[PDB]
């Protein structure tokens, strides 16, 4: 959901 | 020359077929809620859940003999914490933060394929490099790596590019251990390909 880990 | 007895022969044999790969592959009934196991075990996909580290175990726990499997983990799908190793049936497979979950407790052993560090009973800080030494330090883990579990000596080690890198962990005798990984990257697709066993004392 857009964070550092593609979440 | 540090390889388990029997490994060269095990790896030279015709590989297990897709049925065997599925049978020894990821367990849909033994993984994080945030992971989906696809193709009957051949790979899993981690859903894009924020602030979560998520693990999976293989279906089959190994109590004796020499076993090996190949993990395929795309280079672009590793994120901040990508850890490959083994776990007992008791190891936790989900936590609500990004971390090296596999190896963070007494029930799991992992190699961080980003950082090169080994985790067992470790929160991360201070963890040792593997393989030790200057060759080992510059080693990159490519998409594929082999995981080698020797239950007669009680070791876990790895191979890349055709070369066994040495035992990473000792102290595994007298357990039942399952292939395992922990992952943090949304939409990562991590494959497992079982390479077989040599069950006898000297493999």
């Amino acid at each position: 959901r857009g964070d550092i880990n593609n979440n | 020359l540090s390889c388990p007895e029997g490994l060269e022969e095990l790896l030279s044999a015709p590989p297990p077929d897709l049925g065997a790969q599925r049978r020894h592959g990821w367990n849909p009934k033994d993984c994080s809620e945030n992971i989906e196991v696809k193709e009957g075990g051949l790979y899993f996909e981690r859903r894009p859940v924020a602030q979560s580290t998520d693990g999976a175990r293989g279906k089959r726990g190994y109590s004796r003999g020499l076993h090996a499997w190949e993990i395929s983990w795309p280079l672009e799908q590793r994120g901040t914490h990508a850890v490959v190793g083994v776990a007992t049936a008791l190891a936790p497979l989900q936590t609500d933060h990004y971390a090296a979950l596999l190896g963070s407790n007494s029930e799991s052993w992992g190699w961080d394929i980003g950082r090169g560090k080994l985790y067992h009973q470790s929160k991360g800080p201070g963890a040792p490099q593997y393989p030790a030494g200057t060759q080992g330090e510059q080693l990159e883990v490519p998409e594929r790596l082999l995981v080698v579990l020797d239950m007669e000596e009680g070791t876990l080690g790895y191979a890349i590019g055709g070369t066994y890198l040495g035992p990473a962990f000792r102290g595994l005798k007298g357990r039942t251990l399952y292939p395992a990984v922990s992952a943090v990257w949304g939409q990562c697709q991590v494959r497992i390909r079982y390479l077989g066993e040599r069950g006898s004392h000297h493999h």
